RNA sequence: CCCGCAGAAGAAGCACCGGCUAACUCCGUGCCAGCAGCCGCGGUAAUACGGAGGGUGCAAGCGUUAAUCGGAAUUACUGGGC
RNA sequence: UAGCUAGUAGGUGGGGUAACGGCUCACCUAGGCGACGAUCCCUAGCUGGUCUGAGAGGAUGACCAGCCACACUGGAACUGAGACACGGUCCAGACUCCUACGGGAGGCAGCAGUGGGGAAUAUUGCACAAUGGGCGCAAGCCUGAUGCAGCCAUGCCGCGUG
């Protein structure tokens, strides 16, 4: 449960460390973004020589939720914080070339498979 | 976007808003007058001449005095 | 003096100041004409130099001057530069090397071809 | 790896297995010793320093450890011994 | 490496020439174009720019740049000064 | 850059090392270094030597030779006479690659070579015939050490172009 003013860690290398969603993108009065939503952000913290500045407004996957994903048996899968990976404002396409911290199948689509690919787990 | 508000009545607000239109789009189209580049004055382009021709026959008169008429 | 005065505090050589810093110890550099313009001399000397503002493979942003009659360079050239200052246009430190890599030589030299980079005749 | 080092490394790991054995017994019998120093039995400690002795000179012998280490400790065993009293 | 063959054949350039510094004239240009290490040179008779003729130096090299020491007694101990 | 130091400086004892040693530990003492520059900061492999210089000196440490340090980065030990090990082990990290996604592999600052950077620096050569080195009783095998060859006026030297 991704709102605006929630602060994610960044699951890829694209240089961002904190970013803060300003956005839960798609739908009038959208409240929450889950794990395969996408998200306008602003980088609160960036790494010195990366490959996003602090400030840059720009979308993000939602990866990580502390809330987690149910599976339609039932079942859930939590993790420890939220995480994003930082995506191209115009094209999707992730920024960084690696992904840290596991994924779910949620993110199994088209557009995400540079992700399930590069993600270390599931 | 001019919001105006000085005055009680709404006529005098409302000239003095177009006031402050006209004022601010006459001092942002007023073209500052081009400033075309001078050159040294042909006084000063002789006297710097004539300072190298006085300064040339002093060097020449100065230094070496060779040939010897020996 | 004093041989105690110097067994105190030993004679300081002075130490020298490089006056082509962009070289940077190297005999040549490499650069990209950020600009290129003419220049009008100092004291009584009194022409239009030939000069181009040249950014380098080392980052230093310097001012070389391009010798012999006519060139070819303009606002993206490449060119190499090597040491040697006008000595009537502040602040150029260097000259373009004609001949070398993007900047042409000289047209119809015929005496001191190997500079201005003139290759030798038909004769 | 590339070479016969593969060979080495084996036989490295396997004399590293046979030299923490020999050297856990051995320095188990000197800790026998020690402990019974620091008990205050003089002969529970020479009787340890006797059971002790032969495996820290055979082990000196098979360069488990040098001569000079089990002399070190042969010495200064019989040191505490000798002033246990 | 030696012997034989053939034929002068297949094999010179670079810099410089005002003074320092060795080696000078003409032409074109006209404070321009340009040169320059320093001093400087160039505004219609330029040994200093550009070409030519002639010359000087070095030569399968010759120039330029960079860098060090020297010259610099210009940090002076040798060996300076106030 | 004027103060620095608490295992710090010393002692006793224990432990540890091939070996002495605060090397380590407990206790005791309150010392120890520093204006003859401690500490801190910047830069740097050191030497024989090289260049220059009449020397004294200044600059320098390419080649060759001696010593040191390093081996993708940061640690660690193991084995061993010897290593905390360039073409060994383990761990962690970044990067590259394989994967059936579970997990794996790698380290040219060896010789060639590639890309890159650069003003700029060479062949993906031949042979172990010499001399060395490893192993072997030897024969022999291995040896990008080395001997040679290729490229380059980069230097020095010689000769030619009559
Ligand atoms: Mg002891
Ligand atoms: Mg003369
Ligand atoms: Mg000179
Ligand atoms: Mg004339
Ligand atoms: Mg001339
Ligand atoms: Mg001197
Ligand atoms: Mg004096
Ligand atoms: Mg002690
Ligand atoms: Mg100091
Ligand atoms: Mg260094
Ligand atoms: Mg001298
Ligand atoms: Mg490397
Ligand atoms: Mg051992
Ligand atoms: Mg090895
Ligand atoms: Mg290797
Ligand atoms: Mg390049
Ligand atoms: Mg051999
Ligand atoms: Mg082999």
């Amino acid at each position: 449960m991704i709102q605006e003013q929630t602060m994610l860690n960044v699951a890829d290398n694209s240089g961002a460390r904190r970013v803060m969603c300003i956005k839960v993108l798609g739908g009038s009065h959208r409240r929450y973004a889950g794990v395969g939503d996408i998200i306008k952000i602003t980088i609160k913290e960036a790494i010195p020589r990366g490959k996003v500045k602090k400030g840059d407004v720009l979308k993000a996957v939602v990866v990580r939720t502390k809330k987690g994903v149910r599976r339609p048996d039932g079942s859930v899968i939590r993790f420890d914080g939220n995480a994003c990976v930082l995506l191209n404002n115009n094209s999707e396409q992730p920024i960084g070339t690696r992904i840290f911290g596991p994924v779910t199948r949620e993110l199994r689509s088209e557009k995400f498979m540079k992700i399930i690919s590069l993600a270390p787990e599931v | 976007v001019i919001k105006a508000q000085e005055y009680r009545s709404q006529e005098l607000n409302r000239e003095a808003a177009l006031a402050r239109l006209v004022a601010m789009i006459k001092e942002l189209t007023t073209e500052k007058k081009a400033r075309r580049p001078t050159r040294p004055t042909r006084a000063s382009k002789e006297r710097r001449l004539a300072s190298k021709a006085q300064k040339s026959s002093v060097k020449a008169m100065r230094g070496k005095v060779r040939s010897g008429r020996e | 003096a004093t041989v105690n005065q110097l067994v105190r505090k030993p004679r300081a050589r002075k130490v020298a100041k490089s006056n082509v810093p962009a070289l940077e110890a190297c005999p040549q550099k490499r650069g990209v004409c950020t600009r290129v313009y003419t220049t009008t001399p100092k004291k009584p000397n009194s022409a239009l130099r030939k000069v181009c503002r040249v950014r380098l493979t080392n980052g230093f942003e310097v001012t070389s001057y391009i010798g012999g009659e006519g060139h070819n360079l303009q606002e993206h050239s490449v060119i190499l530069i090597r040491g040697g200052r006008v000595k009537d246009l502040p602040g150029v430190r260097y000259h373009t090397v004609r001949g070398a890599l993007d900047c042409s030589g000289v047209k119809d030299r015929k005496q001191a071809r190997s500079k201005y980079g003139v290759k030798r005749p038909k004769a | 790896n590339i070479k016969s080092a593969k060979k080495r490394a084996i036989q490295s790991e396997k004399a590293r297995k046979h030299n923490a054995s020999r050297r856990s017994m051995m320095r188990t019998f000197i800790k026998k010793v020690y402990a019974a120093i620091e008990a205050g039995d003089k002969a529970a400690a020479q009787k340890a320093f006797n059971e002790m002795q032969p495996i820290v000179d055979r082990q000196a012998a098979k360069g488990l450890i040098h001569k000079n280490k089990a002399a070190r400790h042969k010495a200064n065993l019989t040191a505490q011994i000798n002033k246990l009293a």
